[PDB]
RNA sequence: GCCGUCGCUGGCAGUCGGCAGAGCGAGAAAGAGAGUGGCGCGGACGCUACGCCGCGACGAGUAGGAGGGCCGCUGCGGUG
RNA sequence: GGGCCCGGGGGGCCACGCGUCCCCCGCGAGCGCACGGGGUCGGCGGCGAUGUCGGCUACCCACCCGACCCGUCUUGAAAC
């Protein structure tokens, strides 16, 4: 269960990073990457990642599939959001709010998609 | 559409009224006073109508916030603070520079401004002080007063007509190119012309008392023996 | 200075249990929340024993 | 709907607006006769004089009830017997404060811890001063601040003492529940006396500061609190 | 009901 | 256009020396590093006046501004690349500071990257 | 959290937060007293009077 | 004001959101209970619960005891 | 003096409803101001690119107060 593996994970895991009096945690769907129960993205039933888009623009979205969930290949579905800034951050929010999916984790799933947007833009 | 009237007890007090709670009842006739009981809009365009949303989403949120900050009702800015005045001070009183340009020079004072500040002018023609602010704490308020109640100050010099104006001229490439240093404070023709029709009206009063004259052409300075506290000025 | 004396101070109850097992350490959050948000001296004495040693709680028969 | 709800929820609001109202007005009225009582306790000791002056014999005033005693010694070198006493008075520092009703038990803890301690008769206006400035209350075993009469009424209001007028009446006019107010009542922690000492090692009889100062401990209490 |  | 923190508060230090441990002076063979002296007889443990002074817990910092560098963040230390998504949702509260072992191939692409992040690095012109 | 601690006796509200009756226990001795000093004015300007 | 210890065997799983209604500080043992008859789709942070937060009181120490060290040294199984 | 200063015939009241029975003879709205659950200004001025700004720590130096050499046995050690 998803309580049984965080007691399990929470110390022991390979993606926690301890240093600095700091502790990251490096999991693929983790936003914010903290260790914490809330934003960990291996052990609850529905998470939400956010990505940056494999070429130049776009942002990803992978949230992950009830039904499957021993199946880790046919577990994740993915979509690529690449448009303005304004509407992915309104995308994503329906995505999260209308599907009431995880939904404590919508102002960290828009401030990462902004951070792309930031993190894409051409510097200065 | 009950016309405002002012409060009906004196401020004995402040914080308290000259009337009790039973007066202010009867003085206020309450007895006889019972009482019992946006952002879309739509816009055409060239195709329908468009509902165009008023203050739309941000397109960016940055990744940390600083949280609200609790409430305060003590603290107000200083536009609408109390500006205090010493009673040593009033108008036509001489007072002495201290930290400005103008250091030991008397000078005659004017009136207050709204912001605070003292606005003083001693005769340009006699000490070359015109019209300025001047701070109440660092001048020092000589107990020698001359009646200027006849002066019709002009309204015009506020806190804003002696607010100070930025040079600008830090650089730019018509400046680079045949450059003019970094400018200076050329005396308006209406700070002129304000200096003269003030000193106009003053120099005449001054001239009046015996030696005031020459009295402000001289500048205070400590000498030996001469202590502050030990001589009333 | 105040002349009070430290020696009992430190109250030596047990704040949680000594195992590090963790379908253990499920139930004794289970427990200590509903100890907390419920007004029935039970759950505290549930929790109070989860916390006991291997010693103080002992065996029952069934006799 | 919620029509309902909402009108009810603002009854609900509208009798927790009166409910303070009442009380407000309970605490003015009681404070409007806690003045009247002290001006007929302050004027019939003027009375019981003028009456024994007009016949020519004398008036032994009533030996009063409330004392307040103060510490003015330190916590190094101190006696087990008055170190005990030292502590069921409360007063584990120094400058330390408490009331004391009197009696012979009291009277006779007094004389034990006499070097210790300098006591006397706090006026009216001491008691003001220090119930208002100093006065914390023992809520919960902690020291917390007297802000409001919320406070004093939720621990002591079982024994109509409801405001911080209540308490200052209880303390002044030593009433049945004294134990309760003065073990309701933190040990006033007060600072170093402004001017000075006279002699801290030597009895108030003795030119000092120890013992008994009936009336004059007003005069350490205005400079010490 | 006194204030209607 | 230096990357700002969230919130600049003021940094305040109860004590800024080292504590030099006793008669690291007279010696060469006694360090600078603090050992608490256990003599019976030492004037330091007594706490006397005008001596050497002993870490306290009272000289303990502001847990606010505690491990917080002078340009209001605090630090991480990155070995990699891939070290810096664990920091680009921290960014405006701590700075990456890459190893001392970085070869400079690597620490170029890491000061890109940061660059690219927005994120501080205190050693960005390290070894060039 | 903790309340700051100001003090009865030299804040108004304060001390009718905890006393609502020293406001007209202070408008009292306030007006009583600012008589006072006019009956004692008017006596002294009576007597200026009185010794002329 | 700041650091820490102790105590409250304190509080927080309620982040209960267009399947919504945003509360449990207030002097007085107990329900913002049910039924039965007279446009604009919007709302910061949190929660490694071994975590976070709030309150007070306290803070010496040899011999000795205990705890906590993201203090340090060398090798082993894993893992970066 | 006390009894709501028992009862009859110029200033202050946290008193001011109508309808009785009777002994004593449950929601009025607004609008502001503030000695009101811990500081704000919606106030300002000066200088700033080869000589100036900041750097508490860290190097040297100056001065004032304090300041005996550590481990040890000891009732006691800076100890002749
Ligand atoms: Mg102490
Ligand atoms: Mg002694
Ligand atoms: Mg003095
Ligand atoms: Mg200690
Ligand atoms: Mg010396
Ligand atoms: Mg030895
Ligand atoms: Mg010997
Ligand atoms: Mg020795
Ligand atoms: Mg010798």
């Amino acid at each position: 269960s998803a309580h049984l593996q965080w007691m399990v994970v929470r110390n022991c895991s390979s993606f926690l990073i301890k240093r600095n009096k700091q502790t990251y945690s490096t999991e693929p769907n983790n936003l914010k990457a903290r260790n914490s129960f809330r934003y960990n993205g291996l052990i609850h039933r529905k998470t939400v990642g956010v990505e940056p888009a494999a070429d130049g623009k776009g942002v990803v979205v992978v949230m992950k599939r009830r039904s499957g969930q021993r199946k880790p290949a046919t577990s994740y579905v993915r979509t690529t959001i690449n448009k303005n800034a304004r509407a992915t951050l309104s995308s994503i929010r329906h995505m999260i709010r209308k599907n009431k999916y995880h939904p404590d984790l919508r102002m960290a799933a828009i401030r990462r998609a902004s951070a792309i947007l930031r993190s894409q833009k051409p510097v200065m | 559409k009950g016309k405002p009237h002012c409060s009906r007890n004196p401020v004995l007090v402040r914080g308290i009224g000259r009337y009790s709670r039973s007066a202010m009842y009867s003085r206020k006739a309450l007895y006889k006073r019972k009482y019992a009981a946006l952002a879309t809009v739509t816009k055409p365009v060239g195709g329908g109508t468009r509902v165009v949303k008023l203050r739309k989403m941000p397109r960016y949120y940055p990744t940390e916030d600083v949280p609200r900050k609790l409430l305060s009702h003590g603290k107000k800015p200083f536009s609408q603070h109390v500006r205090k005045l010493r009673a040593s001070i009033t108008p036509g009183t001489i007072l002495i520079i201290l930290t400005g340009r103008h250091r030991g020079k008397r000078v005659v004072f004017l009136k207050q401004l709204s912001s605070g500040l003292l606005l003083v002018t001693g005769p340009l023609s006699l000490n070359r002080v015109p019209l300025r602010r001047t701070h109440q704490k660092f001048v020092i308020a000589t107990s020698t007063k001359i009646d200027i109640s006849g002066v019709k100050i002009p309204k015009h010099l506020t806190d804003a007509y002696f607010k100070k104006k930025k040079l600008r001229k830090p650089r730019h490439q018509e400046g680079e190119i045949f450059d003019t240093e970094k400018e200076k404070y050329e005396i308006t023709e209406q700070r002129k012309v304000d200096q003269k029709a003030v000193d106009s009206q003053i120099l005449p009063k001054i001239k009046a008392v015996p030696q005031l004259q020459g009295y402000l052409r001289s500048v205070f300075a400590l000498t030996n023996g001469v202590y502050p506290h030990k001589l009333v000025f | 200075g105040v002349d009070i004396r430290h020696n009992k101070d430190r109250k030596v109850r047990r704040k949680e249990p000594k195992s590090q097992d963790i379908y253990l350490r499920l139930l004794v959050k289970l427990y200590r929340f509903l100890a907390r948000r419920t007004n029935s001296t039970f759950n505290q004495v549930v929790l109070k024993r989860l916390f006991m040693s291997r010693t103080n709680r002992p065996p029952l028969s069934l006799s | 709907n919620f029509a309902e709800l909402k009108i009810k929820r603002l009854r609900k609001k509208f009798a927790q607006k009166m409910l303070r109202k009442a009380r407000r007005k309970l605490i003015y009225e009681k404070a409007k006769h806690y003045h009247k009582e002290y001006r007929q306790m302050y004027r019939t000791e003027i009375r019981m004089a003028r009456m024994a002056r007009k016949a020519g014999n004398f008036y032994v005033p009533a030996e009063p009830k409330l004392a307040f005693v103060i510490r003015i010694r330190g916590i190094n070198g101190v006696s087990p017997k008055v170190r005990k006493v030292l502590q069921l008075l409360r007063l584990r520092q120094i400058f330390n404060g408490t009331f004391v009703k009197l009696n012979k038990a009291s009277i006779n803890m007094l004389r034990i811890v006499e070097p210790y301690i300098a006591w006397g008769y706090p006026n009216l206006k001491s008691v003001n001063e220090l119930i208002y400035k100093r006065g914390y209350g023992k809520i919960n075993k902690k020291r917390i601040a007297l802000t409001d009469n919320t406070l004093i009424a939720r621990s002591l209001g079982k024994y109509n003492i409801i405001c911080m007028e209540d308490l200052i009446h209880e303390i002044y006019t030593v009433g049945k529940h004294f134990k309760e107010a003065n073990n309701f009542l933190w040990p006033f922690k007060l600072s170093s006396p402004r001017g000075g000492m006279k002699k801290k090692t030597t009895h108030f009889v003795e030119g000092g500061d120890a013992g008994n100062r009936e009336d004059q401990i007003n005069r350490l209490i205005r400079r010490m609190n | 009901r006194g204030l209607r | 256009a230096a990357l700002r923190p969230l919130v600049k508060p003021k940094i305040v230090k109860k004590r800024t020396k080292k504590f030099i441990r006793h008669q690291s002076d007279r010696y060469v063979k006694i360090k600078r590093n603090w050992r608490k002296p256990r003599g019976i007889d030492n004037r330091v443990r007594r706490r006397f006046k005008g001596q050497i002074l002993m870490p306290n817990i009272g000289y303990g910092s502001n847990k606010k501004t505690k491990h917080m560098l002078p340009s209001g963040f605090r630090k991480f230390l990155v070995h990699n690349v891939k070290e810096l998504e664990v920091l680009l949702m921290c960014n405006k509260s701590y700075c990456a500071e890459i190893a001392h072992n970085v070869s400079s191939k690597n620490r170029k692409a890491i000061v890109e990257r940061a660059a690219q992040l927005a994120i501080r690095v205190t050693n960005p012109n390290a070894r060039l | 959290r903790r309340v700051l601690k100001k003090n009865p006796l030299k804040n108004l509200r304060i001390m009718l937060k905890l006393n609502p009756y020293a406001k007209t226990m202070r408008r009292n001795t306030i007006l009583r007293q600012a008589r006072n000093h006019k009956l004692r004015v008017e006596r002294a300007a009576a007597a200026l009077a009185a010794k002329s």
